[PDB]
């Protein structure tokens, strides 16, 4: 097995998850805010947004729809596995990190020719794996798969 | 989701009389849209086959028939 | 209403012409 | 009585059709298109004669005959019971219906194959009323190829009505 | 498609190292395979990719990502902050081009005055 | 109104027309032939023709063959820009490529409200089948515009010159149509316009 295809995977799979919980992030700056909030007065250090943004529930120009208190949680618990999961990739990743091999390979790669099979899921597994709304049909369940 | 904020000849087959219900009754209970078609029914292959085959015999004395039933009377008289 | 409902077939008309055409 | 010409040059004109025509026989009526969108003749005509004695014998006389510019002008003469089938089977082929509605009715056409929802379903066409109820009565819910088939009357709302017996009775006729 | 993703990722492999190994394979085989090696070929661009990709992970190779939840988060946070930042500049052109529509729909075009009779994509940059 | 031209009489058995459909009947009045309506005066031809009535026969009579088989507030100082034609080429054919120059800061100092004030100079190509004298015609022009300047034209003889086929991957901001952004370029910072 090259590593070099695992580390890549692992970096792939930490990139998704960031770009989820940013997603999140985006559609209620709220799941943001308030956790900063707290944070602020446990960690005084820590640097919180401009008031104005936090009330108008905005991150830039727009102005997002207020959520309520299950639905805040529950994302943020969300973001607690999702956060989990990169944890752990990123531990597996630190402890990770010729020509007549590469014909060698590209030989053996020829193995099984007949293999009629469409495959779409590997970056699409995974962004599914991760994304709002997975659950249902369509538009019932803001929990991702 | 998605609600941020900032900081054909529809007179026309009326007009000429199509699309309007209506059924030819002698063919096999035929629907037509038109009556400027279903005027045009009365010369036709099918419907001077259902009167000649059906004994009552083609062109114009007939053209008005909607029924099977008077038009064999009217046959009758012929 | 009724008057307009009453009217005769044109077939049952038909009858009564010499020149039914 | 009414006789079809194609192959008719634009260049021909009408009174050159009667002109021609009279040769042959007299002619009641002459109606020989003019295209309202190029502003010409399309090139076919009808002459309806006195009778289809006159007719045919131009039909006869005239085909393949008169050469006008260089083309040759051509001449030529101017309601059945329906059974929907559902639940074939695969390996029932349209032959193979022929010889089974066959025994019980002559086949105006031959059957329709199509399939619905997957669902094998034909249309079956014979030539009389009674013999429909001859193979409806026998091989409605009956099982052929070791599949149930169900025989009724296919839609037009479906064939078989009082005024249909009456005027398939007439056409049998 | 198996086939054609491990042939790239592993062509992509090789090409990340030292790019000299599959320039001598193209000479050596002669091959329809590797026919993704020319940009024409589609799946080409994606090949771009991988290889870039995998020219990161030797990048920091010896060294670890000691990322903490905060930081993570406050990343995530800038993130969104710029996805929004995008997504501002895409409304505001999609304003300017509508401007440019209405005056183009609106000026004379009859108002001639002409005077005789008769590569810009590396020139609408800057340098 | 009539501009000159001769509108023969629908009987006497058809020089090019400008448009073949209007005529005169065998009486005085004008008519169109597709429409078959009737019209009193040349400006009621002129109603007839910039009406959709009209324009819808004409799509109509298309398929038959086929079957067969802002702007008020606009400034104008009408000022002559400096344009610098030159043959180019390139590969694998022959393409024009325009050179237009604008004020150096010299009057533009007065208006700066934001007001289009951002939207660049626009190009648009023009039939010469329509002109305020209607005297001479059959041929294309590019003509570019700018709010305070004066338009400015180009004769195109030639049917067909740099007409590319897919020159970029196919993106989608129309800007204002497919010229425009296909090949134009506006220098805002020199105020300098190069169309090719
Ligand atoms: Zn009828
Ligand atoms: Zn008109």
């Amino acid at each position: 097995m090259n590593l070099l295809e695992t580390r890549r995977s692992l970096l792939e799979e930490m990139e998704i998850i960031e770009n989820a919980i940013a997603e999140r992030i985006q559609r209620n700056p709220e799941l943001y805010y308030h956790y900063i909030q707290e944070s602020s007065k446990v960690f005084p250090d820590t640097k919180l947004p401009r008031s104005s943004l936090i009330a108008e529930n905005k991150i830039y120009k727009f102005k997002k729809v207020k959520r309520k208190r299950k639905q805040i949680i529950l994302q943020q618990h969300e973001i607690n596995i999702f956060l989990r999961d990169y944890q752990e990739k990123q531990q597996t990743f630190n402890k990770i990190n010729f020509e007549r091999k590469l014909q060698q390979l590209e030989k053996e790669l020829k193995n099984e020719d007949e293999n009629f099979e469409l495959d779409i899921n590997s970056k699409k597994d995974k962004y599914a794996l991760f994304s709002s709304s997975s659950d249902p049909s369509r538009r019932t369940n803001i929990l991702s798969d | 989701e998605g609600a941020e904020q900032v900081d054909m000849p529809y007179w026309l087959y009326k007009l000429h009389g199509l699309d309007r219900e209506y059924r030819c009754e002698i063919c096999s209970n035929k629907v037509y849209n038109g009556r400027r078609t279903f005027e045009r029914h009365f010369n036709e292959e099918r419907h001077i086959y259902h009167l000649r085959c059906l004994g009552i015999e083609p062109s114009s004395v007939f053209k008005g028939i909607t029924k099977i039933k008077e038009a064999q009377e009217l046959w009758k008289n012929m | 209403k009724r008057r307009k409902t009453e009217k005769p077939s044109l077939s049952q008309l038909k009858s009564q012409v010499p020149y039914p055409q | 009585n009414t006789v079809y010409v194609g192959n008719i040059d634009p260049r021909i004109t009408k009174e050159q059709l009667y002109e021609l025509f009279i040769q042959i026989n007299p002619v009641l009526r002459i109606k020989y298109p003019k295209d309202k969108v190029l502003q010409a003749y399309q090139g076919y005509a009808f002459i309806e004669f006195y009778n289809q004695g006159d007719a045919q014998y131009a039909i006869k006389i005239m085909n393949n005959t008169v050469r006008l510019y260089d083309r040759l002008i051509k001449v030529r003469q101017v309601p059945i019971a329906k059974l929907f089938i559902k639940n074939l089977a695969d390996s029932i082929d349209s032959d193979q219906l022929v010889k089974i509605f066959n025994k019980f009715g002559k086949l105006i056409r031959e059957p329709e194959i199509f399939y619905l929802s997957k669902l094998k379903c034909a249309y079956v066409y014979f030539e009389d009323f009674e013999k429909a109820d001859l193979a409806i009565k026998s091989l409605n819910n009956q099982l052929v190829a070791n599949n149930r088939i169900t025989v009724d009357y296919a839609f037009k709302n479906g064939k078989g009505n009082a005024k249909y017996g009456d005027d398939v009775d007439r056409l049998l006729n | 498609s198996r086939r054609d993703m491990e042939v790239i990722k592993l062509t992509a492999r090789y090409y990340a190292k030292d790019k000299s190994i599959v320039e001598q394979m193209i000479s050596k085989d002669g091959e329809a395979r590797l026919n993704f090696m020319n940009s024409s070929h589609p799946l080409h661009k994606t090949f771009t990719d991988f290889v870039a990709q995998y020219k990161r992970v030797y990048s920091f190779t010896g060294q670890e990502i000691k990322k903490s939840k905060r930081t993570i988060l406050d990343n995530c946070f800038e993130r969104t902050q710029y996805w929004e930042f995008e997504k501002d500049k895409d409304r505001e052109h999609d304003k300017l081009v509508e401007l440019c529509k209405i005056q183009f729909a609106a000026i004379p075009w009859d108002k001639f005055t002409q005077v005789a009779k008769f590569d810009l994509e590396q020139m609408r940059l800057r340098r | 109104l009539s501009k000159g031209e001769n509108v023969p009489y629908t009987f006497q058995d058809e020089q090019v027309r400008s448009n073949p459909y209007i005529y005169k009947n065998h009486s005085g009045k004008l008519v169109c032939k597709l429409c078959n309506t009737m019209h009193m005066s040349w400006s009621s031809v002129e109603r007839h023709l910039g009406g959709k009535k009209h324009g819808l026969n004409v799509l109509r009579r298309g398929i038959s063959i086929e079957k067969s088989s802002x702007x008020x507030x606009x400034x104008x100082x009408x000022x002559x820009x400096x344009x610098x034609x030159x043959x180019x080429x390139x590969x694998g054919s022959v393409g024009l490529a325009i050179q237009v120059n604008y004020s150096s800061e010299v009057k533009e100092n007065s208006v700066d409200s934001d007001d289009k004030a951002k939207v660049p100079p626009l190009i648009r190509i023009v039939s010469g089948l329509e002109l305020s004298d209607t005297k001479q015609k059959g041929k294309k022009f590019l003509v570019i515009a700018y709010e305070p300047f004066e338009n400015i034209a180009i004769e195109l003889p030639p049917n067909e010159i740099l007409f590319s086929e897919n020159n970029d991957m196919d993106n989608n901001n129309d800007g204002v149509d497919e010229l425009n952004k296909k090949c134009t370029f506006w220098d805002a910072i020199s105020k300098l316009y190069y169309v090719q």
